[PDB]
């Protein structure tokens, strides 16, 4: 809601978060492209 | 028995596979362990030891231990001297 | 010392008290003159488990020796059963 | 322990002597008619533990007859040990060991008919409840000595009792019999703690009075010329200049007067 | 010269009066020394050594005898500490400080026991503390019970 | 244990600060004694009760104590057949939503306890602020040696309020007194008549007539007056102390002191975390005149 | 009369051998001798297991139960992992304010002996080898000579010592760090060298007395079990004050009370406290 | 009594004809189990007579002035906190406690009930060296009764709570004295020295 | 006997709780009535209606 | 012995035929060796260590540790314990209101000699108690 | 084992005594400045703040998740006269009973009272016991 | 074991850093499982007033933390998926815990699938340890002081925000994005962007960080009062170091003082 | 069976339901209530006779 009652304490927070986590990672975008997005320069130059 | 003592030397599973079970499953027949025993034998018991022992208290004060006669208490300074008493006891 | 002796040895003790040591020790404690521990004693008899149990009873002859001290040994506050008139305690009391 | 029906309900737990194997029991009787505890012949074999000292389970195991309920058909095992829930001491049973042929007790469903046997209640707190007055008193087997109806003061009158305790003006009042109860550190403080002798526990607290030979000549040198300090071995002595002498238990830290 | 006392917030005057008598008197075992020692304000062995005080002056109070093994009962690991030492070094007496032994321990040393403290679970509260939970071995059975040549 | 601890130190600092009266420290550990017993025979009656937790689907099954302790697992077929990972997981999440259930029924008990606790507190607290003399001033108001300084700002803002009648003492005994009149009056009334023969009236004698409790029968056997220990009336430890030795006195005179410093401290903290959080506070001082300038 | 602990409670088929009493079968004395000797050294063996079981170290325990624990129906396959995760990491150092700089693991072909070093740290000195100039001298030994520096920076209060690097000197300060007698200690991989950290407590150093077991390197001391145990003892006080550090026949730096816990005999180095 | 214990006793009700011409309406609510009733609603295990006869009996003293024979006495005497002499509140206390009470006070000395008192002293015991673990304490309440049978907690509202911390939060404002201490009231010491 | 009665004074004339700066009369750093400055401040205020 | 050790035992220089012995030495070297001695506590702290002897003192805090688990881990929801001031409170009263105030709770004149409780300690004073002020006055 | 037995140890000294402590060092015993107080750290108050820190998120110390809210522990006093004696105490308290004057207990308790010349100031009023003398 | 966290310790202070110089502080699974048992032993150890982490670092990397090591995960998530598709593929060569006709085929199906599920098992215990590193971090009984210097990654940002002693240098960062790399932010930051608190000081911040991957820094931190404690000093760790060796007793006071002296010094903003 | 649901929705293998509920009989105050007048306070007071 966002008062300052209806927040989520750390517990469930963690918990979401790996909710989210846990249902996102299994699609190929996450692990099959964007994983190696963030790679250096040289990495790539290696790779390739 | 000790380190002196003569040496006693030394793909799929074996047969010490077989006999082996997860404590999460139901064992073989439920001999009625005491939870403490089998937690003592399992290292997770919290230890009392004679580390967590303090002071052993006084704490029914025994007697005045009152002043008992000697050789040496006399009120005369005979019966001191050199030619009888050697000491006190 | 013997009476807990008696419960307490492995080899010639008996499990629970027989009669014979009750009314022994009672005769010991008749024969010393000695007044209190009559008393409790009895006392402690008649609250034992072997007391209930029927094994140990108070027999004709250990009630009238018991009595027999109770009478001839000075009590605290009372005078006793067995306490000679002295002819002379006139001299304070004020009566022969 | 709880009462109904008029008798008595103890939970305990049976073990093993080295306290490796256990059982609980729920709702026990309290019944003291039984010489001896009796359990079922089933956990003979759950209750051994076979430890160092006793290399099988058990010292003792022998047949006996016993037939209580209701030639061997029975056995005697131990020792075992027995924590009922309201005492603080461990009571060591014998027990009787019955298979379910010399007597079942099935009784009601999933209940096992257990029971508490004198055995056990000689070594319990539960004992005084078998003296007259208790609660086990109405269960005692028929004697000469016990007597069942009467009222407890009649009983009670009939050996010492007189009047309520403490009422007449010539015994004094329980609670007197403790006044002042001594803890070092809430008054006073600890003890000044000496020895003269090989240890602490060998000699005696005391030290050697003034009438020592040693101790003359010196004690008299401090009596004559008193503001200077003095040689000698009259140190050593029970008495000595200063107001505080030393004997046993001084009270050293004490923030006195 | 007696005028002054150490510590006056406790005074042996007003301990006479044992605390919370009308309830351990009744179900002593659903009252380890715990639930009444969050009564004083004192370090540990000054706070059972008074409890010991407590339950003699009841006793003595309501005419029945008192358990003399309570001293043992409480102090349970001090008992043991000292009938081992007493077997170690050869002396009868009690064990005092010049006789400790003089390993020094890590700083964190204690962390095996506490995660085993932090995460335990009992059934019911008795089995949490119950008197006896300091003992495992038969050793542990055989010095706690010496003297009662009964048990 | 620590919110009570805080609340004690409260009342015990200022019964001080207030009033020159002391708490025996006898007493300040037997309020905190008591709230620690009431715990724990919630902890007692707590354990013979059970708490089911449950995950997926019905599959798994854990049954708990709401103390967290395990009892049993029951569990499908289906489980057996994943990985040890995965089952372990599984259960460890069952007993997670057991511990919930269980922590909910147990923060209902402890809110129980709290309030228990204020109402044993409250003949003390409303002791020491239910006298003719007890008084307060606003915090933001300068004090200096003589006396304390008026706040200028708004002459509206600042309301005075009274707890005492200004006219002839109404106390809290009056008002019980009143209450077993009114009771009496309900009872000895037709029409409070033929309710005392209802199941209404024979629940309010079960539960309300002390007086009616046959002797041994636990509770208490008569309607108790509630209690008065007026502050500035009534002396507590200060006299003992000051007729026995003098050191003991100032140094419980001491502590009383530092615990009332240390509670208004844990007040400037809240008030300063209150004034960030809405954002009428910086995070670092700004304003240094508000201190060094005294 | 509830019971827990005992589902079955009651077997049927179960009484006791003496209890139902069958006719007792009659034995050759080849039988009751075969049959007597073979129980007589069961009840050996029994004996014995428990006394395994009393016997056996808290770590020895521990490592059993999350062994049983973590176990599976089907021993698995390893799985395939990163190109790796499993170099031992390079100990943390900074490059810019140094007593040594920290050498890599992977350059272990470059590295050298303690008595023919590779070049490396070219801008810090280099220790040398301490060896004797005529005959009656002693022969030092990088222990003894270990001691003296140590013993020396911590007379003039200095917060490090460079000293000599080889296998037991760096064994002792490990055994040292575990008794908090050193504050701290790093090898760089530097040949010669490699750096202690001394402690200073109430103004005075934590070190009373640091002395070598051995003047020489041509005089070797062996500790038998017991003179290890009776230092350990102060007339009937256990004593670990003092440290005394061995060699082991398996070539490890230890303490003399680790060495009494196994009863192992090693060879002295020096004592420390 | 509130509670889930306190029911009582069996009780009469006459024949069917007195119970048709008893109840008007009867409504009933299914099965469950009898709890047998407590020990102090249970009137022959709890009978008090004795005792009521000993009051009784006192009653007229009751009725009279309490006057000190020591004359020239006002101040009233001071009866501590605690002490076993002073405590009225008897919890679960019914004859049943109060005879195994007496007993167990009675087999440990005889000559506490003496009118006039015999020489008192330690003799010998039977259970063994030990026997006080046999004996030792007070007698034991049923722990049934202890822990089920209190009365119903009267539900305390939010109400109340908000009002006690109200005034709990009145208690913490600042006192105009503390902070510097009037010269005027630190000439007040006084000291027993 | 001066140090002594001096002691006693000091202890029993301290305050507590806290001042108009927030903070109380013992903290470490900030401090009140520096030179006598409300001690002045009542001087040439006066209480008075 | 005047330390009061039991347990030391000492020797100087030796063979006791050893250069240099003179009283003064004799006393003045176990003098020296016992300040030289350090304390087994001072030795534990030296190397940050804690002495076998001393952990006995951890065991009360390790055991409410163990004794934590539910209800006594529980702290009351909303609660924090700390309850800020709002308004201001003064029941102060002037005392014509004071004097007659506690009279049907306590005695008549209830404040008599008080002079902290009122601006007025004489008023409700019967006169000899006034006397009895000025009579210790002179 | 060991046969060194602790009962047998020690040497008679004839006449002479000596202390002996049953557990701790007297000066070890009243611990009284850190349980009434009586130290500067609780008057710098300084770190007092710090037994609140949970305060420092609102919404959390309402709601209880965290079980640490103290300082050491689970909370602010959960020992507070036990746990703190686990350091070695190197500086003892010793004796703070101040009822008399230094003068008065040195006089009462103390054979060097006579000899007020034969005492350096620092130690004039300070001693507690009786001094032997040996002329050697 | 790995020498992946190393540590220094005084008498009453201990210094635990990590050292992941190569994969800029990012913890493995293992080594967080780790970090929890390090953090908490150094905690609960009875002569610790002050626990302080911080990233050990060589010069090599700027880091305090990096979040899960996304490569690792990545690459296991990648095999898993690889093993259903082989598994896939022979079920629907054989169609054309997977329960069929054959046995061959059930065979080498359940061997691959079992193979994957172990993998995503790895993954799930990854973030499972994090999590609850994180919750370690946040229920720490003794004092438990991050020195943050340089960047932290999502699960790093959890892991410095939630010691109730934060102290942040200048260099310290809070990254906790990675929409960017096509995932959803993870480490707990959440709570403390959705905080009433900072929709009152900062609407429509929270939006900002969590969609847009952007970075926050020491001032944005103390603004939204994250965090209470901030320092310039070179080294803080030495002087902490040194500071609680000089420092005397354990009892409560005496560390309430000097710990708080030690915060009001240096990591309070004053002057 | 134990989440399997059946042919019209019954449930297989009837599930574990919790007793657990909140005493309501549980104040500690007036267990130990004062020793001779009977209120529930924990507050010690030294009476007259
Ligand atoms: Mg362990
Ligand atoms: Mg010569």
């Amino acid at each position: 809601d966002g008062a300052a009652e209806n927040v989520m304490p750390l517990a469930e927070t963690l918990g979401t978060e790996f909710k989210y986590f846990t249902r996102l990672m299994r699609r190929p975008d996450f692990y099959r492209v964007g994983v190696h997005t963030d790679k250096s320069v040289e990495k790539w130059e290696e790779i390739k | 028995g000790g380190p002196g003592s003569p040496v006693r030397g030394p793909r799929g599973y074996t047969a010490e596979w077989r006999d082996l079970r997860n404590p999460m499953r139901p064992p073989e027949f439920p001999t009625p362990w005491e939870r403490k025993y089998r937690q003592y034998a399992r290292g997770q018991h919290p230890s009392y030891d004679m580390v967590y022992a303090g002071p052993m208290p006084e704490i029914f004060p025994m007697r005045r231990d009152f002043r008992k006669p000697t050789r040496w208490d006399f009120h005369d300074i005979e019966k001191q001297g050199k030619y009888r008493t050697s000491g006190p006891y | 010392a013997l009476w807990y002796r008696a419960t307490e040895d492995p080899y010639f003790g008996t499990p629970q008290h027989t009669q014979r040591q009750a009314e022994a020790l009672l005769k010991v404690y008749v024969q010393a003159k000695q007044r209190g521990k009559a008393i409790d004693f009895m006392n402690k008899l008649r609250g034992s488990v072997e007391y209930l149990t029927g094994d140990i009873t108070i027999t004709t002859v250990m009630q009238e020796s018991y009595d027999a001290l109770l009478d001839t040994t000075p009590h605290p506050h009372l005078l006793t059963n067995g306490f000679t008139l002295e002819s002379d305690a006139a001299k304070y009391t004020g009566e022969v | 322990f709880r009462m109904s029906g008029g008798d008595m309900f103890v939970e305990y737990k049976v073990l093993s002597r080295d306290h490796r194997r256990s059982i609980r029991v729920e709702d026990a009787i309290v019944d003291p008619t039984f010489k001896r505890t009796v359990l079922p012949l089933g956990w003979l074999e759950l209750l051994r533990s076979p430890s160092l000292r006793l290399p099988t389970g058990y010292f003792v195991e022998e047949t006996v007859h016993v037939s209580l309920p209701n030639e061997a058909n029975a056995i005697i095992a131990g020792p075992v040990v027995l924590y009922i829930t309201g005492q603080s001491v461990p009571v060591v049973l014998n027990p009787y060991f019955v298979p379910e042929g010399t007597w079942d007790m099935r009784t009601r469903d999933g209940e096992l008919d257990l029971r508490l046997g004198m055995d056990a209640i000689e070594q319990c707190t539960l004992f005084s409840e078998l003296r007259p007055g208790g609660l086990l008193y109405g269960k005692l087997p028929e004697n000469p000595n016990v007597r069942r109806n009467e009222s407890l003061r009649a009983t009670l009158g009939r050996y010492g009792m007189k009047c309520d305790l403490a009422e007449s003006p010539l015994v004094p009042r329980p609670w007197t019999r403790m006044r002042y109860m001594f803890i070092d550190e809430l008054q006073r403080g600890p003890k000044l703690t000496e020895f003269v002798g090989h240890n602490p526990r060998n000699g005696t607290p005391w030290r050697f009075s003034q009438n020592t030979k040693y101790f003359r000549i010196g004690i008299w040198r401090d009596t004559i010329r008193r503001n200077d300090m003095n040689e000698g071995l009259h140190a050593h002595s029970s008495w000595q200049k200063s107001p505080q002498q030393s004997v046993p238990e001084v009270r050293f830290l004490a923030p006195y007067p | 010269r007696l005028r002054y006392e150490i510590n006056e917030d406790y005074k042996v005057r007003d301990e006479l009066g044992p605390e919370l008598f009308a309830l351990w008197s009744k179900a002593p075992e659903r009252w380890p020394p715990e639930r009444l020692s969050k009564m004083y304000g004192l370090d540990f062995t000054l706070v059972r050594k008074i409890l010991v005080w407590h339950h003699f002056k009841a006793c003595y109070d309501a005419c029945v005898e008192p358990d003399w093994s309570l001293p043992k009962r409480l102090f349970a690991l001090e008992w043991i500490r000292d009938v081992r030492a007493r077997k170690h070094g050869l002396f009868y007496g009690k064990m005092r400080f010049a006789e400790q032994k003089i390993t020094f321990y890590s700083d964190r040393f204690l962390f095996r026991d506490l995660v085993n403290r932090r995460e335990a679970s009992y059934a019911n509260v008795w089995e949490m503390d119950d008197p006896y939970r300091f003992l495992q071995t038969e050793q542990d059975y055989e010095d706690y019970w010496g003297d009662n040549y009964d048990v | 244990m620590e919110v009570y601890r805080r609340i004690t130190e409260r009342v015990r600092g200022a019964l001080w600060a207030h009033h020159g009266r002391l708490m025996s420290e006898r007493q300040f550990h037997r309020i905190l004694a008591f709230v620690y017993n009431n715990k724990y025979e919630y902890q007692i009656r707590f354990d013979r009760m059970e708490v089911v937790g449950r995950e997926w689907g019905g599959r798994v099954e854990v049954v708990t104590t709401p103390a967290g302790f395990l009892k049993r697992v029951r569990v499908n077929p289906c489980v057996e057949d994943l990985t040890l990972y995965q089952q372990q997981q599984l259960i460890l999440s069952a007993y997670a939503n057991a511990c919930a259930d269980g922590r909910k029924l147990m923060e209902q008990a402890e809110m129980n306890i709290y309030k228990q606790f204020l109402k044993d507190l409250k003949p003390i607290v409303m002791g020491i602020r239910d006298n003719p003399e007890f008084y307060t001033v606003s915090e933001n108001s300068i004090e200096t040696i003589g006396g304390v300084l008026q706040t200028g700002d708004s002459n509206n803002l600042c309301h005075t309020h009274r707890t005492i009648p200004a006219a002839k003492a109404r106390q809290p005994a009056d008002e019980v007194r009143a209450r077993q009149e009114w009771e009496q009056k309900w009872i000895n009334s037709p029409r409070g008549q033929s309710w005392a023969l209802t199941l209404r009236g024979k629940t309010y004698f079960a539960l309300h007539g002390p007086q009616y409790r046959p002797r041994g029968a636990p509770g208490a056997k008569k309607e108790t007056l509630p209690l008065d220990i007026p502050a500035p009336y009534t002396a507590m430890d200060e006299k003992r102390l000051l007729k026995k030795n003098w050191m003991a006195y100032l140094d419980n005179k001491h502590v009383a002191e530092v615990m009332w410093t240390r509670v208004k401290i844990a007040d400037r903290e809240k008030r300063q975390r209150l004034l960030q959080e809405t954002g009428r506070a910086w995070h670092r001082p700004i304003n240094e005149e508000a201190i060094n300038r005294w | 009369a509830k019971v827990y602990g005992a589902v079955p409670p009651l077997g049927a088929a179960q009484g006791h051998r003496l209890l139902h009493g069958k006719r007792e079968r009659e034995g050759s004395l080849f039988a009751v001798a075969n049959d007597v000797k073979r129980d007589e050294r069961l009840l050996r063996q029994q004996l014995n297991a428990l006394l395994e079981e009393e016997r056996m170290p808290m770590q020895a325990r521990l490592q059993r139960n999350e062994a049983v624990s973590s176990h599976e129906a089907v021993p698995q396959t390893p799985l395939v992992d990163l190109p790796g995760v499993e170099r031992r990491r390079d100990l943390p150092a900074d490059p810019i304010t140094r007593l040594f700089f920290q050498h890599k693991g992977d350059h272990a072909l470059y590295y050298g002996t303690y008595d023919k070093p590779s070049v490396q740290d070219d801008d810090r000195v280099q220790i040398e080898k301490r060896v004797p100039r005529r005959r009656e001298e002693n022969l030092y030994t990088p222990i003894y000579d270990f001691c003296h520096r140590i013993r020396e920076a911590t007379e003039q209060r200095k917060r490090f010592v460079v000293v000599p690097s080889t296998i037991e000197t760096r064994g002792c300060a490990r055994v040292m760090h575990d008794h908090g007698l050193v504050a701290g200690f790093r090898d760089f991989h530097n040949d010669r060298a490699f750096a202690v950290e001394l402690k200073y407590f109430q103004g005075d150093s934590t070190i009373n007395v640091i002395e070598p077991c051995s003047y020489d390197g041509r005089t070797e001391f062996e500790w038998s079990p017991k003179m290890m145990r009776r230092l350990l003892n102060t007339h009937g006080i256990h004593n670990r004050l003092v440290v005394y550090i061995c060699r082991t026949a398996d070539n490890r730096i230890i303490d003399h009370i680790h060495a009494v816990k196994e009863n192992i005999g090693g060879r002295g180095l020096m004592m420390v406290h | 009594g509130g509670s889930v214990l306190d029911r009582s006793v069996a009780v009469p009700i006459g024949d069917s004809t007195q119970v048709r011409e008893l109840f008007v309406e009867t409504k009933v609510l299914g099965v469950e189990p009898l709890q047998s009733p407590p020990s102090w609603r249970t009137p022959f295990r709890n009978d008090f007579a004795e005792e009521r006869l000993k009051e009784l009996q006192r009653a007229p003293f009751k009725r009279e002035k309490y006057v000190s024979l020591i004359q020239g006495k006002y101040t009233p005497k001071v009866k501590k906190f605690g002490y076993t002499q002073h405590t009225t509140v008897d919890d679960f206390e019914t004859k049943e406690y109060k005879d195994r009470l007496l007993s167990k006070q009675f087999f440990q000395n005889p000559q506490a009930f003496e009118v006039v008192p015999d020489r008192h002293e330690r003799s010998v015991q039977f259970g063994g060296k030990w026997e006080y673990q046999r004996t030792h304490g007070l007698p034991t309440v049923d722990r049934n009764e202890l822990e089920n049978g209190w009365s119903e907690v009267e539900p305390i509202s939010d109400g109340e709570m908000k009002v006690i911390e109200q005034a709990l939060r009145d208690i913490s404002g600042p006192r105009p004295g503390n902070f510097v201490k009037p010269p005027s009231k630190t000439k007040s010491l006084q000291l027993s020295e | 006997m001066g140090e002594r009665m001096r002691a006693i004074i000091e202890d029993y004339s301290k305050g507590f709780g806290l001042g108009p700066h927030g903070h109380s009369p013992t903290h470490d750093t900030i401090h009140y009535n520096t030179l006598n400055a409300e001690g002045e401040r009542v001087r040439d205020l006066g209480y008075t209606d | 012995c005047a330390f009061g050790f039991q347990h030391a035992g000492c020797r100087i220089n030796l063979k006791a035929t050893n250069n240099p012995k003179s009283p003064t030495h004799t006393v003045e070297g176990v003098f020296e060796a016992v300040k030289a001695l350090r304390s087994v506590s001072e030795i534990a702290a030296s190397r940050g260590k804690v002495p076998h002897s001393l952990i006995y003192n951890i065991y009360p805090y390790l055991e409410e540790i163990r004794r934590r688990k539910g209800m006594m881990a529980m702290h009351p929801p909303g609660k924090d314990g700390l309850l800020m001031p709002d308004r201001v409170v003064d029941n102060r009263l002037p005392d014509h209101l004071k004097r007659g105030y506690y009279d049907d709770v306590y005695w008549k004149d209830f404040f008599a000699g008080s002079d902290e409780h009122l601006n007025e300690p004489r008023m409700g004073l019967r006169g000899d108690e006034m006397r009895r002020r000025l009579e210790e006055a002179q | 084992k060991n046969l060194n037995s602790w009962y047998t140890k020690g040497t008679m000294r004839g006449g002479v005594p000596r202390i002996y402590y049953a557990w701790m060092r007297p000066g070890s015993f009243t611990r009284r400045r850190f349980e009434k107080m009586r130290n500067p750290f609780v008057d710098l108050e300084t770190g007092t703040s710090l037994y609140f820190r949970d305060t420092r998120d609102s919404a959390e110390a309402i709601a209880h998740a965290a079980d640490s809210k103290g300082i050491k522990g689970m909370d602010n006093a959960i020992d507070l006269y036990n746990e703190y004696r686990i350091v070695p105490d190197l500086y003892p308290e010793g004796f703070q009973w101040k009822h008399k004057l230094n003068t008065e207990y040195n006089q009462w308790r103390s054979n060097t009272w006579l000899t007020p010349d034969l005492i350096p100031k620092e130690h004039r009023g300070r001693f507690l016991c009786n001094f032997q003398l040996n002329i050697v | 074991a790995n020498r992946t966290i190393t540590g220094n310790d005084g008498r009453f202070s201990k210094t635990i850093m990590i050292n992941e110089p190569q994969c800029n502080q990012a913890l493995s699974a293992k080594t967080a499982s780790e970090l929890s048992k390090e953090i908490d032993k150094a905690t609960n150890a009875v002569y610790s007033k002050l626990s302080v982490l911080e990233a050990a670092q060589s010069g090599l990397t700027d880091y305090f933390c990096g979040g899960l090591n996304f490569e690792i995960v990545g690459f296991e998530l990648h095999m898993a998926a690889m093993l259903r598709e082989r598994a896939a593929a022979i079920l629907e060569r054989s169609g054309a815990c997977a329960m069929l006709l054959e046995k061959a085929d059930e065979r080498e199906v359940n061997k691959l699938l079992r193979d994957a599920s172990r993998y995503e098992d790895r993954v799930d215990d990854a973030l499972r340890q994090h999590a609850s590193l994180i919750w370690r971090v946040y229920t720490a009984p003794r004092p438990l002081m991050t020195l943050t210097n340089g960047k932290c990654r999502g699960t790093g940002c959890g892991l410095s925000l939630f010691a109730k002693y934060c102290a942040l240098k200048d260099s310290s960062e809070f990254i906790f994005d990675g929409p960017n790399v096509g995932i959803t932010p993870y480490g707990g930051m959440t709570r403390l962007l959705a905080r009433p608190e900072t929709s009152l000081k900062y609407p429509g911040l929270a939006e900002f960080v969590v969609l847009t991957g952007a970075s926050l820094f020491a001032g944005d931190a103390l603004r939204l009062g994250w965090t209470d404690l901030f320092t310039t000093i070179p080294d803080m760790t030495y002087h902490i170091k040194e500071w609680f060796d000089t420092t005397e007793h354990m009892h409560n006071d005496a560390v309430a003082w000097q710990l708080g002296h030690l915060l009001e010094t240096c990591f309070k903003m004053k002057e | 069976g134990l989440g399997e649901v059946d042919d019209k929705g019954e449930p297989k293998v009837p599930p574990l339901q919790s007793n657990a509920s909140v005493p309501t009989n549980v104040s500690f105050y007036e267990m130990a209530r004062h020793p001779w007048e009977d209120r529930a306070s924990s507050w010690r007071r030294d009476g007259f006779t």
